[PDB]
RNA sequence: CUGUGCG
């Protein structure tokens, strides 16, 4: 790096977009949208191409982002596993011949 | 020619006999448009002299082929057996030689004489000699300085005890009082018989009293039978033009049939239909309103009824069924288009309302009318009301179609009107007005005004006018009201005097709009001259005689009596009277340039055009050379040659030492040569080293004509204010004669210094050295010249051109005017045609004009129709020529100014009017004799001081702009009426642009915030009334001055936009979201033509595809675009009378080089009311048809702005017209964001409380922060076009180009936001960016009022990342650490190698 | 994706907002991540905001919300004499 | 530099001119603009003592 | 292209000029992909040789 | 070349 680095230091990237986001929530409820997250200056997470770190906790949101989602909001709390420890519950019905 | 006539059915110079009749075509082939036009004439006219003879008829054809293109086998045997035919003439005559090749190269080569070409014979004719004998005889030039200051010491010796001493000065002392006593003689009438009373005087004025004191003490399913009146009559009113019947006849009647059955449907199922709706709605005594505006008797229209259904039955089944099967969508008709319409009922019903006609008083006491002076402030509102209304019905009667009468006539004095039209015009909740005339047209008619209370029609009276010239006050009951309201405030100093001049102020308005005159706009401007000369010291003797103005009516003396009491209680008294003298110059110029309220278009033609050949001949005839129709080829007799060498000779004889001949048309010698003399030799302010030399069949030429044509002009007038302005069309070879002196005087002129005619540079140096001048108390001279044009001769340009050096910048050679002294030599025997029209009506006919015609018409010759003189230089011909000669000679005037009274005189000229500032060393009353010699000086030129020239240190004035100590006069009114006048309305895009930049340049000029939101309302009830509706674009109502100062046409609709959407949450999220992508795309990033492709698809996807980019899901998308408006002008543009946008249009206007506006917004109300809107497939539609697809929707999103905001679904009936407007937000956002700066994103706060007297006047700068690299040029705009819409570059673009190499070869290639920023502006219509890019902002400063700054919103730009990018402070410490650390491993030169080649070099960048 | 494969009884619901950094599904505190700001920040952005009020509301919510984390990092200093320009005594008293 | 020794309100005054703040002004508009309110109306800036 | 500029360095032993055209070079592109202003004026400065 | 539009 020609700036030594000295550019940003990505640590500070996202802990000023993170810092951003919440003192902009703490004056109005808003939706945790991509609305919300697009339209902040400090969202400068979808460039830094070596995206190994994410902000704190939305790390999937973020990864869904450079795959250009359009979701709205849903339970994003990947800490306890929802892709993981699912109950399997599973069965099949009858059919109908075309 | 066989190629040519085979194109129009012609024969193998072409007869078609077949019958009684023949066609005969003659063509003719010339590839230059001047010989083109000359040989199409002479064609024309040799043709049209044979059937005169031929019919004692003739189809007659010319074919002027401008080419010689063929269609035998293909382009090969055309122009090479011509080039190889002069070829072999060149290898084996002498002027046809010439002519053969001279006649075909292209248009221009070796054929386009420009002012290098004398190269044909110079020849003579026996007459040359003489000429400059009698032109050149006394020009020497070359005489010394000294002997020419002796020579004007002695003749200033001369002059101060000969004609000064003696008293025939022209100029004089002031004498205030006695300016105000002459002003009372002249104006004041004290002689006359009339009232006292505006009202009893003007016939219209009473009428407007009568209907508004008339509707304020009486009044001022009820409203649903009448809207159904008023569509059925909207329905056959459709019917009525589009000739779906064979004969107009039976057009109206059938109309009528139908009209009368739907009142018998309504007379039964109602209990009182026309007792009570009808007698309070559209219904007179004894007449029921008609198609075409007409009111016919119900009886007589019965009558007619009888016939054609009794003569000729079964005329109703087939009436209808031509009907029926011709428009199946105006079938609403349904019981009325049927059999007898109960004719029983009918006479009952007309024997119930029983009421007297309307008399239409055709003649021309008490004075009850409540002395307006002594009239409340709802009152007056209420006449100015009365009178749009009234105006706004003229001006609809003005657009009333020419039909036929069905009933038989029996002026006089009086006419029972039965078959009259009549305009409605809506008062009160029950008395509506009735406007009745009987003409139709365009012409003045003889109009009466009837009110209708309860039925009751009233006689309101009757008048005699011509309704094109009542367009000003149709919809302008509130800004005229806001002027005198601003007007009466600006004398808030003695409040008292206000009191008195208000009331009188809004009576000289209106009588002023009740009576447009000529005589009052030159009474106004007369008295505008006076106010300039009382506010100075010295004026001219000859003042008061020119601003007297024949009254020949009451109307004219009302206004006269009200402007000049005016003028006296401002200005009289003998202490206390001139308390703020500022204001009340201030006031009463703009009560003078009232004047511009008065519409300026010729209320007779025909007398206008006479008076104008009166102006073009009196001074010729006066003179002593009006030789008449002297040869038109350029062959002149022996005595027009005499007539015309005197001519000369008696301009050219005028002395030194004479003062009896200060007034006649000539120049002295002795005079000029002293002029040339001290210009020559560097002895003047300007100089005769110039720089960027001018210097850039007609066969045999002479110093008469070239044999091609006569320099033949056809005299005209232009519509001014005062007085019509000369006017001279000239053929084409004489227009380019005119262009080429114009060129070369243009640029002598931009080598010169003090001219400023087309140098903007140095009319704002002009303007800052008044100003500075007024405020130092110099001696400013506003000086007008009288009869510039009709005085002025070519040869007084040959007599200076001869002697000027004009040296070359690089040369010194002295560079030969040989071409341009034979053009101007062309010009002296010039031709100008009088116009047909005053010839006629000068053949069917005291007046020195008229007795000229009578003496020319037999006596000496035959009908005149041509005038050759040697003065009369034509206005606009050698417009530049003579602010050449105006310049030096000024020049010289004040050399010897500084020589003889030891003054520093600075002068600026304008060919017509100048200014001379002078700075006097060590009240004016010991320079009065120093003014007398400048005038006397003059007048031995051609530049007679004009009595309209002032001489004071109070006031200056130039260009229409008057200077005042310590400020500016913002001449309100002028600005005003030109906002209110000239509405162009073609469009009602371009009518609210036009109308937008009116009101900013305006502004400028401190009108108020106050009148333009007026304004702007009225021009959106104009628009409204047209039927287009109102729009979320057009005129920008409650604005402020940072709408104006530091904003553009895009940021006002864009705060138009926002006041649309109160309580901003959503235009707030489309700013956040523009600025977003903007600080995407300046940032730099990846952002320059996906945003091409993603806008090209229209309003919805590109908006949805804009949003895409934030974080704007399905749900805030179609939140988004829930907010619609009907946008008619969708499919491209509408149709009045491949759609490319207007950008390509502004751009080709760009690189390329009569009606009267009552007549245009009536065709303007007419297209917009017929099929003018496009659906994509070629149909057009009415207006009416797509508005009446909207559905009541109601659910808070079309409730927020009704009729301009719509919903989704509220439009799902017509959905093709059908915009999101905020995409039109966004794209005016990030255009702004473009053009201004980033202060366009923030949201709007305001000050809290904030006190500045509504006076506090003070000028303001354009706060614009503009960020597209400030050049923009042309080629930008071209490259980038070409670039992103090539298939739109090489179509409908460039076809007429020769200069696209530069624009090819990347000429400063990608612009910063010329890709995106052009597209916003490419794709909306009513956006329009590159236009204002391409242009500077006119203005440079905004005179505004305190009281409007304190009030303006405060918006600036708020950086979004919170301070948070760099904090610069880091930036430089970075880079200095970075630097001193990387020295500090090996030496390194300090150079600019070893600091741009560094990374932390940002300091380029942060502005 | 989040979307219900091209089919579905039940679509476009259960939004999640954000008040005080707290996530709340439908009005229940889900949790607060901790974010550090050390003062200077904050002040930075309480430099652009847009009126009085909304500074009032994101100054008087900021403590409840550093009740869940732990940072007095923020310069004591010189520094808060500056964001002393918004003079909010009641809002640094209101917490305790 | 002040005015061009001009009272500036009534514009007919060279005389025992008291300058308001950047321009002159004469005795009785002095006086007149005086007893009826504080400021000038002409440059709106206090007037003198 | 990087074998290319492989043996120019190699030609340009103990490289402290073609190191240079290398610092340049990365200026250059720092300005350019880093976005600032440099798309097309390259193109008319590289077409005269 | 064609208008029904001041509420
Ligand atoms: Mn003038
Ligand atoms: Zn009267
Ligand atoms: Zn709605
Ligand atoms: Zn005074
Ligand atoms: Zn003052």
């Amino acid at each position: 790096y020609t700036d030594w680095e000295l550019g940003l230091s990505p640590q500070q990237i996202c802990t000023n977009f993170k810092t951003q986001l919440v003192l902009s929530s703490m004056v109005n409820p808003l939706v945790l949208s991509t609305s919300c997250l697009k339209s902040f200056f400090w969202f400068n997470e979808v460039l830094e191409l070596e995206d190994d770190s994410q902000i704190e906790l939305a790390e999937l949101t973020d990864f869904a982002l450079m795959v250009k989602n359009q979701n709205v909001s849903r339970a994003m709390f990947v800490e306890d596993i929802a892709m993981g420890y699912v109950v399997s519950n599973f069965e099949g019905v009858r059919i109908s011949l075309s | 020619e066989l190629e040519s006539c085979e194109a129009h059915a012609c024969q193998a110079d072409g007869f078609k006999l077949t019958g009684k009749t023949l066609i005969l075509l003659e063509t003719f082939v010339r590839v230059n448009p001047d010989e083109f036009e000359k040989k199409w004439k002479a064609d024309m006219s040799k043709l049209l002299n044979l059937k005169h003879d031929l019919q004692k008829t003739l189809v007659p054809i010319v074919d002027g082929r401008s080419n010689y293109n063929n269609r035998f086998v293909a382009d090969w045997v055309i122009e090479r057996i011509r080039w190889l035919l002069i070829e072999i003439l060149k290898a084996s005559e002498d002027q046809e030689y010439q002519r053969l090749i001279h006649s075909l190269s292209n248009v221009k080569n070796q054929s386009l004489g420009l002012e290098n070409l004398e190269h044909l014979k110079r020849n003579s004719l026996d007459y040359d000699e003489r000429l400059n004998e009698s032109l050149f005889i006394g020009l020497k030039g070359d005489i010394r300085e000294s002997t020419v200051r002796e020579e004007l010491i002695k003749l200033k010796l001369w002059f101060k005890d000969e004609v000064f001493s003696k008293g025939l000065g022209k100029f004089k002392l002031t004498d205030r009082r006695e300016l105000l006593e002459s002003l009372s003689s002249l104006g004041a009438h004290l002689d006359s018989d009339v009232s006292s009373c505006p009202f009893c005087n003007n016939k219209l004025m009473e009428i407007v009293y009568n209907v508004t004191f008339s509707c304020v003490e009486r009044t001022d399913t009820h409203s649903n039978i009448e809207k159904h009146y008023l569509s059925v009559l909207s329905l056959c009113n459709k019917i009525k033009g589009l000739k779906v019947f064979n004969t107009r006849r039976n057009t109206l009647l059938f109309l009528d049939l139908i009209m009368v059955n739907l009142m018998v449907d309504i007379s039964d199922s109602c209990q009182d239909a026309i007792e009570s709706l009808r007698k309070s709605g559209l219904i007179v005594g004894q007449m029921v309103m008609l198609v075409n505006d007409r009111v016919l008797d119900i009886l007589e229209a019965v009558k007619l009824i009888r016939k054609k259904i009794g003569t000729n039955p079964n005329w109703v089944k087939n009436c209808s069924k031509i009907l029926e099967r011709s428009h199946p969508e105006i079938w609403h008709h349904l019981s009325t288009l049927i059999k007898q319409p109960d004719f029983n009922s009918l006479i009952s019903i007309a024997q119930h309302l029983v009421s007297d006609r309307p008399i239409m008083r055709y003649s021309v006491k008490i004075c009850r009318h409540k002395l307006f002076q002594e009239m409340s402030s709802f009152e007056q509102m209420r006449l100015f009301k009365t009178l749009s209304s009234i105006s706004l019905s003229l001006i609809n009667s003005m657009k009333t179609s020419f039909s036929s009468r069905l009933l038989v006539n029996e002026y006089f004095g009086n006419v029972r009107l039965r078959e009259c039209y009549a305009q409605r015009f809506y008062l009160a909740e029950s008395l509506v007005g009735f406007l009745f005339y009987q003409k139709t047209g365009e012409r003045s008619r003889c109009y009466s005004v009837y009110l209708s209370d309860n039925g009751v029609m009233s006689e309101q009276g009757s008048f005699y006018c011509d309704p094109k010239r009542f367009f000003l006050p149709v919809f302008s009951d509130e800004v005229l009201a806001g002027m005198c309201e601003e007007m009466t405030s600006w004398l808030d100093f003695d409040t008292g005097l206000m009191n008195d001049t208000g009331p009188i102020l809004r009576l000289l308005v209106l009588a002023i709009l009740c009576s447009p005159s000529k005589r009052n706009q030159t009474f106004l401007q007369g008295l505008r001259y006076f106010l300039m000369a009382f506010a100075n010291q010295i004026h001219h003797i000859d003042l008061t005689s020119k601003l007297v103005v024949e009254c020949k009516s009451s109307s004219e003396v009302v206004v006269q009596r009200l402007a000049v009491g005016l003028f006296i209680r401002l200005l009289s008294g003998e202490s206390d009277a001139s308390l703020f003298f500022s204001r009340r110059f201030k006031y009463l110029l703009n009560v003078s340039y009232l004047c511009h309220l008065i519409t300026k278009e010729t209320p007779d033609r025909l007398t206008d055009q006479i008076k104008c050949f009166e102006k073009f001949i009196e001074p010729k005839v006066k003179f002593g050379c009006a030789v008449v129709n002297p040869s038109l080829n350029g062959k002149l007799t022996v005595d027009q040659e005499d007539i015309m060498i005197n001519g000369l000779k008696k301009f050219f004889s005028k002395s030194l030492r004479d003062t009896e001949d200060v007034q006649t048309p000539g120049v002295c010698k002795e005079l000029l040569n002293y002029c040339v003399s001290l210009f020559n030799r560097g002895k003047l302010k300007v100089s005769g080293e110039l720089k960027n030399n001018p210097f850039r069949s007609p066969t045999e030429f002479t110093s008469i004509s070239s044999n091609s044509g006569n320099l033949k002009f056809g005299l005209s007038y232009k519509e001014q204010v005062g007085s019509n302005r000369e006017l001279y069309v000239g053929d084409l070879n004489t227009k380019l004669m005119t262009r080429l002196v114009e060129d070369f005087s243009e640029a002598v002129g931009n080598s010169m210094k003090y001219t400023c005619l087309n140098s903007e540079k140095e009319f704002e140096r002009a303007i800052c050295d008044m100003k500075m001048a007024v405020n130092n108390g110099d001696l400013s001279c506003s000086y007008d010249h009288s009869k510039w044009g009709p005085t002025m001769s070519p040869a007084l340009f040959l007599a200076l051109l001869q002697m000027l050096e004009l040296r070359t910048p690089v040369d010194r050679s002295k560079i030969d005017l040989d071409s341009v002294k034979s053009i101007l030599k062309w010009h002296l025997h010039k031709v100008v045609e009088v116009p047909i029209n005053v010839a006629e009506a000068y053949c069917i006919g005291t007046s020195l004009s008229e007795e000229f015609f009578h003496q020319t018409m037999q006596l000496n010759g035959q009908i005149p129709s041509h005038i050759m003189s040697v003065l009369d230089m034509g206005q606009g011909i050698l417009h530049n020529t003579s602010d050449l000669y105006g310049l030096i000679t000024e020049q010289f005037l004040c050399y010897a100014l500084d020589l003889l009274y030891d003054v520093i005189p600075v002068s600026y000229t304008s060919s017509d009017d100048q200014i001379t500032l002078i700075k006097t060393p060590s009240d004016a009353a010991e320079w009065l004799e120093m003014i007398c010699f400048h005038e006397f000086l003059s007048s031995k030129l051609n530049k007679f001081v004009s009595p309209k020239s002032v001489i004071g240190t109070f006031v200056a004035e130039f260009k229409s702009r008057f200077f005042v100590m310590g400020e500016e006069t913002p001449l309100l009114t002028k600005f005003v009426a030109a906002a209110l006048h000239n509405v162009k309305c073609k469009t009602p895009t371009q009518l609210s642009e036009t109308i937008d930049t009116i009101c900013d340049q305006c502004i400028a000029n401190g009108v108020s915030t106050k009148i333009v939101t007026r304004i702007s309302k009225r021009v959106n009830q104009l628009i409204r009334y047209s039927g287009y509706g109102e729009t979320p674009f057009g005129a920008i109502e409650d604005q402020d001055v940072k709408d104006w100062v530091d904003g553009s046409r895009g940021y006002r609709l864009q705060r138009k936009i926002e006041a649309i959407f109160h309580d901003d949450k959503e235009t707030s999220f489309i700013r956040n979201c523009a600025r977003k992508v903007f600080n995407d795309i300046k940032r730099g990033r990846i952002f320059e033509e996906n945003l091409i492709n993603l806008i090209g698809r229209g309003g919805d996807e590109a908006l949805t595809g804009f949003l895409q980019y934030a974080g704007c899901s399905e749900q805030e998308v179609n939140r988004v675009l829930n907010y619609r408006w009907v946008n008619l002008s969708s499919f491209g543009d509408l149709r009045l009378v491949e759609e490319v946008p207007t950008l390509i249009k502004t751009l080709q206007s760009k690189l390329s080089r009569q009606s009267s506006v009552a007549s245009g917004f009536i065709g303007f109300c007419k297209s917009m009311g017929s099929k003018c809107v496009r659906d994509g497939k070629g149909g057009f539609l009415y207006i009416k048809e797509v508005y009446s697809g909207v559905s009541a929707c109601t659910c808070e999103i079309c409730a927020l702005k009704p009729k301009i905001i719509y919903c989704n679904n509220s439009l799902n009936k017509v959905s093709q017209f059908s915009k999101p407007i905020l995409w039109d937000y966004f794209s005016l956002v990030l255009t702004n964001a473009c053009e201004l700066g980033e202060w366009v994103f923030s949201t709007v706060k305001e000050p809290q409380k904030p006190l500045n007297n509504q006076n506090f006047f003070w000028a303001v700068k354009p706060k614009v922060v503009r960020q597209i690299e400030d050049q923009l040029g042309m080629n930008h705009v071209l490259q980038s076009i070409r670039r992103n819409y090539p298939v739109l570059f090489d179509e409908h673009l460039t076809p007429f180009m020769n200069d696209l190499q530069v624009s090819r070869t990347m000429d400063s290639g990608r612009l910063k936001f010329l890709d995106v920023c052009i597209a916003l502006d490419m794709m909306n219509e009513n956006l329009g960016i590159i236009s204002h890019l391409l242009k500077t902002r006119d203005n440079s400063v905004y005179i505004v009022k305190q009281s409007d700054c304190a009030l303006a919103h405060i918006r600036q730009s708020s950086y979004t990342d919170w301070e948070l990018g760099l904090s610069p402070q880091q930036i430089c410490t970075n880079f200095k650490t970075q630097l001193v650390l990387s020295s500090m491993v090996n030496p390194l030169v300090l150079s600019t190698s070893c600091l741009k080649s560094f990374f932390w070099f940002n300091e380029v960048l942060e502005l | 994706k989040y979307s219900y494969r091209l089919s579905g009884p039940e679509n476009q619901e259960d939004p999640l907002v954000l008040k005080d950094g707290a996530f709340y599904v439908g009005g229940e505190r889900l949790s607060t991540y901790k974010v550090e700001f050390t003062g200077d920040l904050v002040v930075k952005a309480l430099g652009a905001l847009e009126d009085d009020e909304s500074v009032v509301s994101m100054l008087h919510q900021l403590w409840p919300y550093l009740k869940a984390t732990s940072q007095v990092i923020l310069f004591q200093q010189e520094d808060f004499t500056i964001v002393h320009d918004l003079y909010k005594k009641q809002l640094t008293k209101s917490i305790e | 530099l002040y005015g061009r020794y001009n009272c500036k309100c009534c514009w007919f005054a060279d005389t025992n001119l008291i300058t308001c703040n950047d321009h002159y002004l004469c005795l009785r508009c002095h006086q007149t603009m005086l007893r009826n309110s504080e400021l000038c109306h002409i440059c709106w800036k206090p007037l003198p003592t």
